């Protein structure tokens, strides 16, 4: 019962999504703390792969159902974590939980906390489907969903009309 | 100051008032309007192309006249160019030459078949 | 939402039915004077949507840009065109309804206006419009995950095989579509609040319920597409016109 | 000749005085620095 | 962390201690909260220009003309800048 | 000789060099990524062996340099063949 | 206390800045010392794979 | 990507320290012009903004030099005759580097105030939330290249095995033919242009405050992004809305 | 707490709103990192099978095999490589 | 036009001039010393020319003026952060406290 890759990839899930259906129960304390402590189990596993793959490097893979097999045109949901994702993922993973833990004390007295550290999980989450992603379209997905999450934080002063 | 689509329609507006425009980004900022945030008067009349002069519309700049800024810009642009055109007669020469392969240039190994050594074959030896 | 749902996708059920199967070589000789049109109406439909002022107006003309996406790709020669222009016409009577729905049920039934102008800071008492703003807003411009993704690529698949230059010019919808949506958008959810609107309530249960179902169904078959091919897989080859 | 005073001067005098001099704004730069050239010369000692 | 706030008193003290550095004043204990700047302090209609540009600097602040040239009282400065909740 | 031996095609289709790295100096890689293979590829760990493929690899640049100094000789002696 | 013109006091930073501060200066200017003794030749170009001419 | 990796660390870690410096002050202001001498009141934030700024000047054993210089000598190790010209351009990026670097830690920390006084009365260091985060990207940005430069920029290293072209495989060319001078020039005038303008800012700051209308014209182009920020709205976007309502 | 103003307390949003901290919030937090425990884990084992490295599944001799079928389709429908042409 | 030398509105006019001067001078320089020079260097310039009566060197000194503050525009000024030109601006708005009017008869 132990998978690098799918937890690499749903515990940020877990990360974004909870506290967006939970926050209001949870509290803006308690909602720092897990996506922090999340984030950071998720660093630990990539840096135990990436001594893994130093030993090895046989990538691990993770092919998931259809998204569409019509003519000529299988794209699966396809994933694997190979060397320059692994990279990819010390980079993302490491800063976003410096900043899981840095955006609590930048952040107090700031009343919308929940959707910040929420969004802030969604773009980790989106670009760990990015580097990850076993095919162009799986990138696209990524490449899509950041730039959508970089409008929401860049915007997430609501008021501020230079911000939106 | 009307520009060119703000008075070309001046034979279309029948009875509206002919507003002379002003963006609100140039409006002064310090003084208090109702609408602070968009700097504007709830019965202040609006310009057939206000949708251009209100704070949403893209934001103007001015130091800078735009004809002088499309000079500025597109001789920087070109002088970069030229120079990285004109730096390439005033390159000296390398002082070795190309690594080179075993086996005729590893045609069979970069997929070859006797006949397409050119498309495929690397450096001679 | 009747119209936009069905109506004009009967028309893209008008050509697969009567002039497709019929009329096969006066499709592949005429086809460049419909990507003519259609490539016109993309792009024309979308800047005159830049412009306007009253909300309901705008869906609309979105409503035409993504109808002629799907033409694009009927009117191609493909299987994935036929798919394609299917799905954008599913996904299309989804997506369309809510917003219609936001723009003439929700907004309009509490301030009786339509005009952008009064409208801003909906995000400060109406958050829960804000959020399924924003979610339908990325569904129709085609955020993937969403069949008004998954129907944009495959029509444009097939028009870039039928002409590459017309199904590749054609892309710049992918643009297009987010700039007359969300310049919107911004304006809606963003800045204080109008002084020229009081509060309201929330959005009720009854508009949630029925944005949740448009939102379910739309984000099933932009993850799981191929669920619709058990139907339609005669259909992507009954009318293809290739010896 | 060119050559004037600032009737503000005692009020900008402040931005140069105490732990605000050419000494006091350049001590705590390199701060580790000593403490690290001694354990380097110990190291090359431990060679 | 920033726990800070201002005070009528404190803005008093902040502001009399910038007049008492300047110069051109007629000389100290003239001021006072009831104090003018063209009469009592003896200042041009420059040097309530410098005045004012000085507490601007002091409270953080960007007063504009028509909120500068009704400054003609020391009061009148500590009501103003009492009327900023962004006053330092 | 300078170089080790060249490698024959299989041995390298065996260790799957990258064909950047096939060329004569190819038996002193193997070693060198079997050894940083086995020590998790840290800097402290197989120096003799980058140190032996490096020296071959340099060996081989000496000899290009060489070769390119007899390309300017031969030009220049055409030069002045010409005038 | 506070001398709105006069020569303001020294800081008075905790001692976990002043304590770190120093530390990190100090594997700083280590790493750099340590690293440049062992490696001076290849940043400074000593070595001269150019053959003898 | 070996650059992308370093990039992040010593990057990253500017933000935080330009986080924690923007609010040791009470309005929470971003302009150097007005932050002074904070060297004294934030020690701990100055020593690790200066980390990320000798790993972006590439000093030695830190991340930069290895990830950054290495592509330095590439353009002139490559076997494309042109790309000379690339390693001028790029040493150019390099001596600005340090300016804009020093330029920030003189303005922030070395010079003389220039803010009033109560915000050097309440400047502080934050919290441990703030400081953790930079302490840990420091270590990454001070150990990680000589720790990770045996797997990417190693010789024959198979980690990333890329299919090269061995046309185009110059990394031998590039660690040999290399000179001293084209090994040298670099680092010298990161430490050398780095020193002066810190010389000049604190001795002789006229140099920077002439006043001249010709020079303070090329200051308003290289503000305002070249006037890109202008020639977009103006001759683009607007020329877009206008030709929309048309 | 620090730097508060005054908001509406009907308005209700699947996230706080304003500086949410409801004084129950050590069970809901229990509930919730339970929920997420549980799900980590049926994804885990649920998605171990579907898992495998890049290498060591197919045997080089199967690849030699397809290969050369591959060489025998190509020369009944006579085909010729990649720049022969020529 | 008829800009008299000891009124009001010259009075108003030539402060607003002062002003810009001094904020433009202390946002093109950095340092503190030499933006007190440029001050005193800029009052000096209005001390000399106070002085004049006749209307007509006075506009043209005025027009002199306003070329040269157009002369030595900045294009990115200091402002402090919560003032309008500023990152901080509308950054946290208190929501303006309002009651919830209703629309329809049946919906909440
Ligand atoms: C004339 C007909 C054109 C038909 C074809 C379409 C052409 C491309 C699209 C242009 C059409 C006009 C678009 C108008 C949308 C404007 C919407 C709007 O109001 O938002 C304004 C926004 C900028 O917001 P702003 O006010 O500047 O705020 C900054 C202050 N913080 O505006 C924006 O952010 C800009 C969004 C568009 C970005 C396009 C950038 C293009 C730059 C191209 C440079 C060349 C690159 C080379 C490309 C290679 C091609 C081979
Ligand atoms: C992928 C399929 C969908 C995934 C599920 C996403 C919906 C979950 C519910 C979110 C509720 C919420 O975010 O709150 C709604 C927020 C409220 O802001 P607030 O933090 O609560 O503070 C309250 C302070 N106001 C009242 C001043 C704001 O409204 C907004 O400001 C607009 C931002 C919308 C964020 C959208 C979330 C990201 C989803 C984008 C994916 C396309
Ligand atoms: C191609 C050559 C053109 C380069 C741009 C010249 C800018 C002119 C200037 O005078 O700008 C000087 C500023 C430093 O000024 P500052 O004192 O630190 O503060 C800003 C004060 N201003 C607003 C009055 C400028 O920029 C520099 O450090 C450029 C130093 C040249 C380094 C070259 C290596």
């Amino acid at each position: 019962m132990y998978n690098a890759i799918s937890l690499i990839i749903i515990l940020p899930c877990i990360s974004w999504l909870f506290p967006l259906f939970f926050g209001r129960q949870l509290g803006y304390v308690f909602v720092t703390r897990m996506t922090s402590t999340l984030i950071i189990i998720t660093t630990l596993i990539t840096y135990y792969y990436f001594y893994q793959l130093l030993g090895n490097n046989n990538p691990i893979n993770l092919e998931l159902f259809n998204y569409l097999n019509i003519d000529y045109l299988d794209i699966n949901y396809n994933f694997e974590i190979d060397a320059l994702t692994i990279t990819m993922l010390l980079a993302i993973t490491t800063i976003s939980s410096m900043v899981h833990i840095y955006s609590i004390g930048y952040m107090e007295t700031d009343p919308h906390q929940v959707r910040f550290f929420s969004l802030l999980s969604m773009f980790t989450f989106w670009m760990i489907i990015l580097v990850t992603g076993s095919n162009y379209f799986v990138l696209f997905v990524g490449w899509e969903f950041i730039g959508v999450t970089s409008y929401l934080l860049i915007s997430f002063w609501v008021t501020r009309l230079q911000a939106m | 100051i009307r520009a060119s689509f703000d008075k070309a329609e001046e034979p279309m507006l029948g009875d509206y008032p002919d507003i002379d425009p002003f963006p609100a980004q140039l409006k002064n900022p310090y003084k208090k309007y109702d609408d602070q945030q968009d700097r504007r008067n709830l019965e202040e009349p609006l310009s057939v192309n206000d949708d251009l002069y209100d704070m949403w519309s893209p934001d103007r700049f001015t130091h800078f006249k735009n004809q002088d800024a499309l000079k500025y810009f597109i001789g920087f642009l070109t002088i970069f160019f030229g120079a990285s055109y004109v730096a390439t007669y005033f390159v000296p020469e390398k002082a070795a030459i190309p690594r080179e392969f075993p086996y005729e240039g590893l045609w069979k190994e970069s997929g070859g078949t006797e006949k397409s050594k050119a498309f495929f074959g690397q450096r001679s030896e | 939402m009747i119209l936009a749902g069905l109506i004009l996708k009967l028309a893209l059920y008008a050509i697969l039915r009567l002039l497709l199967p019929l009329l096969c070589e006066a499709q592949i000789l005429y086809t460049p004077m419909i990507y003519i049109i259609s490539l016109l109406t993309i792009i024309l439909t979308s800047l005159a949507t830049l412009r306007q002022i009253d909300l309901k107006v705008i869906i609309a003309y979105s409503s035409i840009s993504h109808m002629g996406i799907a033409i694009l790709g009927v009117c191609s020669n493909t299987s994935l065109g036929i798919y394609g222009s299917i799905v954008l016409g599913v996904a299309h009577g989804f997506v369309s309804p809510a917003l219609f729905l936001i723009v003439g049920g929700i907004l309009y039934d509490r301030y009786h206006i339509r005009i952008v102008n009064y409208y801003k800071g909906l995000t400060t008492y109406m958050p829960q419009l804000a959020t399924y703003i924003i979610i339908l807003s990325f569904a129709n411009i085609g955020t993937p995950l969403t069949g008004n993704f998954t129907g944009e690529f495959l029509s444009l698949q097939g028009g870039f095989i039928r002409n590459p230059i017309i199904g590749g010019i054609s892309c710049i919808s992918v643009l297009l579509a987010a700039i007359y949506q969300l310049k919107l958008t911004n304006k809606l959810t963003g800045g204080i609040s109008s002084i020229y609107m009081h509060r309201t309530n929330d959005v009720t249960i009854r508009e949630k319920f029925i944005m949740n179902i448009l939102i379910i169904s739309t984000l099933i078959i932009g993850i799981c597409p191929q669920i619709m091919y058990n139907l339609l897989y005669w259909t992507v080859n009954n009318y293809i016109y290739i010896i | 000749a060119p050559q004037l005073k600032d009737p503000w001067a005692r009020r900008e005098a402040w931005r140069y005085q105490t732990n605000f001099t050419r000494a006091n704004r350049f001590k705590g730069a390199a701060p580790g620095f000593g403490i690290a050239v001694v354990a380097f010369g110990a190291y090359l000692a431990a060679e | 962390s920033s726990a800070h706030v201002l005070t009528k008193d404190m803005i008093q003290e902040r502001i009399v201690a910038l007049l008492e550095s300047f110069d051109k004043v007629n000389d100290a204990k003239n001021i006072t909260a009831t104090a003018n700047l063209t009469s009592d302090l003896g200042l041009d209609s420059l040097d309530v220009v410098e005045v004012v540009m000085a507490i601007e600097e002091e409270f953080g602040l960007e007063i504009p003309d028509h909120d500068a040239d009704e400054i003609k009282t020391v009061q009148q400065a500590i009501d103003y800048v009492s009327a900023q909740p962004a006053a330092v | 000789a300078e170089f080790p031996p060249l490698l024959s095609q299989e041995d390298m289709k065996k260790h799957k060099i990258l064909l950047a790295y096939r060329d004569r100096c190819a038996a002193l890689l193997v070693p060198l990524n079997e050894c940083r293979k086995k020590n998790y590829y840290m800097p402290w760990a197989c120096g003799h062996e980058r140190h032996e493929y490096e020296m071959c690899e340099v060996a081989d640049f000496q000899r290009r340099v060489k070769a390119m100094d007899k390309l300017k000789a031969e030009k220049i002696e055409q030069a002045k063949a010409a005038a | 206390n506070y001398k709105w013109n006069g020569p303001l006091p020294r800081p008075h930073v905790s001692a976990g800045h002043r304590i770190a501060t120093k530390f990190l200066g100090a594997t700083m200017f280590f790493w750099m010392f340590l690293r440049i003794k062992e490696e001076y030749p290849a940043m400074l170009g000593l070595h001269n794979f150019y053959p003898p001419k | 990507l070996f650059h992308l990796l370093g990039h992040a660390f010593f990057k990253a870690l500017l933000f935080m320290s330009a986080g924690s410096i923007i609010h040791s002050i009470l309005n929470e202001s971003q302009d150097i012009r007005t932050y002074g001498g904070l060297l004294s009141y934030l020690p701990y934030t100055y020593i690790c903004i200066t980390i990320a700024s000798l790993s972006l000047m590439a000093m030695p054993g830190l991340t930069g030099y290895y990830t950054k210089d290495i592509i330095i000598e590439s353009t002139y190790g490559s076997y494309s005759i042109s790309n000379y010209v690339v390693y001028w351009i790029a040493y150019l990026s390099a001596v600005l580097t340090c300016v804009y670097s020093m330029k920030i830690l003189y303005l922030t920390f070395y010079s003389n105030p220039n803010n009033n006084t109560i915000t050097y009365y309440n400047a502080h260091e934050s919290n441990i939330y703030i400081t953790l985060p930079m302490f840990i990207l420091a270590i990454f940005a001070m150990f990680a290249g000589w720790i990770l430069k045996d797997i990417y920029l190693g010789v024959g290293t198979d980690f990333v095995g890329t299919h090269i072209l061995p046309n185009n495989f110059s990394y031998f060319d590039t660690e040999f033919s290399i000179t001293q001078f084209y090994k040298l020039l670099p680092l010298i005038s990161a430490i050398l242009v780095s020193i002066l303008i810190v010389v000049l800012n604190e001795f002789f700051a006229i140099v920077f405050n002439l006043n001249n209308k010709y020079i303070n014209t090329v200051y308003s182009i290289f503000n305002q992004k070249l006037v890109s920020d202008q020639i977009l709205n103006h001759f683009i976007i607007f020329k877009g809305l206008v030709t929309s309502g048309n | 707490g620090g730097g508060r103003y005054p908001f509406p307390k009907d308005v209700i949003s699947m996230t706080g709103g304003w500086w949410a901290n409801p004084s129950n919030w050590k069970l809901n937090g229990l509930f919730a990192t339970g929920i997420a425990v549980g799900l980590a884990l049926w994804v885990s084992t649920a998605t171990l099978p579907y898992t495998r490295r890049r290498e060591g599944i197919t045997s080089e001799s199967d690849i030699s095999k397809w290969n050369a079928a591959a060489g025998v389709w190509r020369e009944r429908h006579g085909k010729i490589s990649t720049g022969e042409a020529a | 036009s008829h800009p008299v030398p000891f009124s009001a509105a010259n009075k108003k006019l030539v402060t607003s001039m002062y002003r810009q001067s001094l904020k433009l001078a202390r946002n093109w320089i950095s340092n503190r010393q030499l933006f007190r020079q440029k001050a005193v260097e800029i009052r000096h310039k209005f001390d000399q020319n106070a002085q004049i009566s006749n209307p007509r060197l006075l506009a043209r000194t005025l027009d002199e003026t306003r070329a040269h503050l157009y002369e030595f525009r900045h294009p990115d000024p200091i402002v402090p952060p919560s003032f309008p030109g500023g990152t901080k601006y509308e950054r946290n708005v208190p929501p303006r406290m309002e009651k919830i009017m209703q629309h329809n008869l049946y919906e909440p």
